[PDB]
RNA sequence: CCUUCUCAAACAUUCUGUUUGGUAGUGAGUGAUACUCUUUGGAGUUAACUUGAAAUUGCCUUAAA
């Protein structure tokens, strides 16, 4: 499987606006519009690091 | 100038008031520790009642020890800027975070003489937003309407009132003009009114606020831009309805009578 | 009983007496309305009392514009009993200052001043702050 | 007969709801019907299948005269 | 007649108490320039502010040259009914009639009556060929009693009624208009200034989203500052 | 005659309430079919080259206001007098009467519609407003109630 | 059931810095003692707070028909 071009630059988004604190990403109003859990969005920069840096 | 002496015994005294031998602070936080000097003159503009503020340049204003000090209170030290519908646009939150953040300001909202009159129509949110903050800026633009749309209420006290703040630079709009005059106005004036009549007061903060020796500083700063401004009278320094201390006596204003 | 004179409140601003004896006059003739008013400032206090010559057109009056919603205010109208008949409402408007009391020579209060400012000393003093000057 | 209705049961307003119901998360999230169908657009623009507005409006800008 | 509700009453009442407001303030501030009181206003030099088509603001001082003026008459605000201080300037012009409009020659004691009576009316300079095609293609004289207001028809009627400055034909009028001459002032006051028809003139499904959208369009291209230092605000007669 | 439930429908608001109240709502008007087909396109065409609020809308469905009364989330809410179903419509006074939900009772259903952009809606309510017309919603449901509830406190009764 | 007086100059022209001018408001109620004033009757200033836009009387015509 991949991952969408726009959920990929939403999870570089997510990426450098916090980093690895998915706790923070939980609150970000403005990145994270969509208010997913901390598992989901960990399992998302999981899979996207697995196929980049 | 008068000297400093006289300034410090005032102040002294005032602190040895301040301490005296029912849980909230009601009004006695604010009663026996609110600094204010008291200026007379011969009717203050009385030709007109307008609600004019004048900025006195201050060192060391209480903006800063204000917000310091606000946190340990019910009521938040917040700033309102208020500008016109065209610059809001242009206007960002992050650019105005970032270019102030730096200086260790910060701006709680943004807003438009079209929200005040849409949505803080209604008297008792107008009154429950307008109390909220205790800095208002607005643009010089629109300082004219504002007393139209935001009532009269918030001009019954200094903290609510408008300021007027330039923000256009060779008459086109400049982010970094207001960028820098709401760093001038929080770290380098004073705001005070002009009322219509004969007394005149300064609200210089709380005792707790910049040191005895930096309020006497300020005090014998604002009195000489008062002297240069007005033929003003007997100056008192004043806690909150407490005993008057006098500051200084003009005798050849009561000549020109 | 109910007599014709009637009380109106929650009036929008603005909504002055030529305004009610317009509006009212459809309904009969109105006697006469007054509108109260504040003493330093002209602007009315959105409520008034207007009387009409027939308890019918009162009646009616009443029952029309018994919960009338305008632009914003929802007006009540009650007719009062029998007499309770309207009091004086003087047409106050806008109070301009006059000044009067400069006549008193420069030279007289200028000693009066002095003394006033060490009545103040001593007051100041007698409150238990020691201060000069 | 003929008598007026009574209000036992209507006298008492309910001050709690029937049903808890638990709010999903839909209602406090920006519909995803909405993005099904902006992401189904997006893609027939890309296969050349839907004339953009703006490139609609240029193509009759020069016709019709 | 009709019955009138109170919501309208109060609305007029409002609307005209915020234009006597204005109306006393601008001429308070205008009486204080005319002093040379000028210490404290707002604003002493006068502003022109000229809209054409997107839409371009363009902010221009006035001189004191004489320049050519084209008034036409708008019929607002809505809820306003004309105050005295304006009714006098509107009979003065003749151009109570919705639709009408005249030439004036712009001077300074002008200003202040334009800035007045600005709301109402919408000015501009137009051109040789739009001055040219107005008076080519309406007119009125009076004719004897003389209850009648037929229209311009004949050039020696032009002979007959001024006569003694040469004024023999449609096009020796035009000329006085469009140029400083001067019997431009004479000339004005006998043209029975024209009666421009409505911009819609029409009623019906499409009539009435046309009107719709042209008072639309209107509120964009016409605005009203009622500041007391409001340019006064131009815009392209030509297209009319 | 007509049983007591029956006849309570055509007491409806006066006219210049029913006035204020379509007023009210014609500020809310949920975008038709081309006005959301448009939207999603231009939507489309930014997301080809490269964060709203919740958007502000009458609820109207006679299920979906159901649904929205009994949980307190609805705040008015607008019964059409021309339900041919009659039945459809006999219990929702009375519902919003137990829950304590202001109500009324207009004249059409063809008027429902209009400000929905349908042919006809049995009823029309309102959950959520703007903070602007939050001061006017309640205003109106002042008005409503004191014209409603007092004016007609009888329409319960004789038969 | 209409919307609210959204800037004008002198210097400096580092593209924004200095100085001046333009701001007359829903009402009611509660309330912390100083300024003058004219002598009397109170005229203007001075902390703070509640409010559903609340409230019982201070002696021009085509939104035409």
């Amino acid at each position: 499987r991949s991952q969408s071009e726009r959920e990929e630059e939403w999870l570089e988004k997510l990426y450098k606006k916090h980093g690895d604190d998915y706790k923070k990403m939980f609150f970000d109003k403005k990145l994270n519009i969509y208010q997913q859990s901390e598992g989901d969005l960990k399992r998302r920069l999981l899979r996207w690091k697995k196929r980049n840096g | 100038a008068i000297p400093r002496e006289r300034v410090i015994k005032a102040v002294n005294e005032l602190i040895k008031f301040t301490s005296k031998p029912l849980l909230e602070d009601d009004e006695e936080e604010l009663k026996k520790d609110l600094q204010l000097i008291v200026v007379n003159n011969k009717s203050f503009t009385g030709t007109s009642k307008s609600f004019k503020l004048k900025l006195l340049n201050v060192k060391h204003s209480f903006y800063k020890p204000w917000k310091e000090a606000s946190a340990t209170a019910v009521k938040d030290f917040k700033v309102l800027l208020i500008l016109k519908d065209s610059d809001i646009k242009k206007v960002s939150e992050d650019d105005l975070f970032d270019q102030l953040d730096s200086e260790g300001i910060k701006v709680d909202e943004i807003i438009c003489g079209k929200d005040l009159k849409t949505v803080y129509k209604a008297y008792e949110a107008r009154n429950a937003f307008i109390s909220q903050f205790s800095l208002i800026l607005a643009d010089d633009s629109i300082v004219t309407s504002l007393p139209k749309l935001m009532g009269g209420k918030a001009y019954n006290k200094v903290e609510t009132t408008p300021i007027s703040i330039r923000t256009h630079a060779n008459k086109e709009f400049s982010l970094t003009t207001l960028t820098n005059n709401i760093k001038k106005v929080y770290m380098n004036q004073l705001p005070v009114k002009l009322p219509r009549g004969t007394t005149l007061n300064v609200h210089l903060g709380n005792l707790e606020w910049l040191r005895p020796e930096e309020f006497v500083d300020n005090v014998e700063l604002i009195s000489e831009q008062l002297i240069k401004a007005y033929q003003i009278r007997s100056i008192f320094i004043k806690t909150n309805r407490s005993p008057v201390l006098p500051l200084y006596y003009n005798q050849d204003v009561l000549d020109e009578l | 009983e109910y007599s014709g004179i009637i009380y109106v409140s929650r009036l929008p601003h603005g909504f002055h007496e030529k305004e009610l004896s317009k509006y009212f006059a459809q309904f009969g003739d109105l006697k006469e309305v007054r509108l109260a008013r504040n003493k330093k400032t002209g602007n009315s206090r959105h409520y008034g009392f207007l009387e009409f010559v027939n308890k019918e057109d009162a009646m009616i009056a009443q029952e029309s514009m018994n919960n009338y919603l305008l632009m914003g205010h929802l007006l009540q109208v009650r007719v009062l009993p029998k007499g309770a008949k309207i009091e004086k409402l003087y047409k106050y408007k806008k109070r301009v200052l006059v000044e009067k009391g400069i006549t008193k020579p420069v030279k007289q209060l200028k000693d009066n001043m002095k003394q006033k400012h060490e009545e103040r000393i001593k007051k100041l003093a007698k409150s238990g702050i020691e201060f000069k000057w | 007969p003929y008598e007026p209705l009574i209000d036992w049961f209507t006298r008492h307003e309910e001050v709690m709801p029937l049903t808890a119901v638990p709010e999903p998360k839909r209602r406090f999230v920006p519909s995803k019907n909405e993005a099904k169908r902006v992401m189904k657009i997006v893609r027939a623009i890309r296969e050349g299948r839907i004339i953009p507005p703006k490139k609609l409006k240029e193509m009759k800008e020069k016709e019709k005269i | 007649n009709k019955f009138v509700r109170a919501e309208s009453i109060v609305a007029k009442t409002l609307a005209t108490s915020r234009e006597k407001e204005r109306i006393k303030r601008v001429s308070i501030l205008e009486d204080k320039k005319a002093k040379n009181e000028t210490q404290h206003i707002a604003s002493g030099k006068d502003f022109i502010l000229k809209i054409t088509e997107g839409l371009i603001r363009e902010k221009t001082t006035y001189d004191g040259k004489p320049a050519l003026l084209f008034i036409v008459r708008v019929r607002g605000p809505l809820a306003v009914n004309i105050p005295n201080k304006a009714f006098k300037i509107l009979s003065l012009l003749r151009l109570v009639e919705t639709n009408t409009g005249v030439f004036v020659k712009l001077t300074k004691n002008v200003y202040p009556l334009l800035k007045v009576i600005a709301p109402y009316v919408v000015i501009g300079k137009p051109s040789l060929s739009s001055i040219r095609s107005l008076i080519q293609k309406r007119g009125r004289i009076i004719y004897k009693a003389e209850p009648h207001e037929i229209v311009l028809n004949d050039n020696n009627i032009v002979e007959e009624q001024l006569g003694d400055h040469g004024i023999i034909c449609v096009e020796d009028i035009i000329h006085e208009i469009a140029t400083m001459g001067e019997s431009f002032s004479v000339c004005n006051f006998f043209l029975q200034p024209f009666k421009l028809n409505r911009e819609v003139s029409g009623f019906g499904s499409l009539n009435r989203l046309r009107k719709i959208k042209q008072r639309e369009a209107e509120s964009r291209t016409r605005q009203f500052s009622n500041a007391a230092t409001a340019p006064v605000i131009e815009v392209d007669i030509d297209s009319l | 005659k007509v049983p007591p439930t029956i006849a309570q429908f055509q007491y409806t608001l006066d006219r210049n309430t029913a006035a204020e109240t379509f007023k009210l709502f014609n500020k809310y008007r949920p975008e038709t079919a081309a006005e959301k087909k448009e939207r999603l396109t231009k939507e489309a065409a930014a997301v080809a080259e490269g964060a709203s609020p919740k958007p502000y809308a009458v609820k109207y469905g006679l299920n979906h206001v159901v649904a929205l009364i009994e949980n307190k989330k609805a705040k008015l809410v607008l019964i059409a007098n021309d339900v041919d179903p009659i039945e459809l419509v006999v219990f929702l006074p009375a519902l919003c009467k137990k829950m304590g939900v202001p109500y009324a009772i207009v004249k059409g259903k063809a008027r429902l519609g209009t400000l929905v952009n349908q042919k006809t809606s049995a009823v029309a309510a309102l959950t959520e407003v703007r903070a602007e017309d939050e001061a006017a919603l309640a205003k109106l449901v002042s008005t409503i109630d004191a014209n409603f509830a007092d004016k007609y406190d009888e329409v319960k009764k004789h038969w």
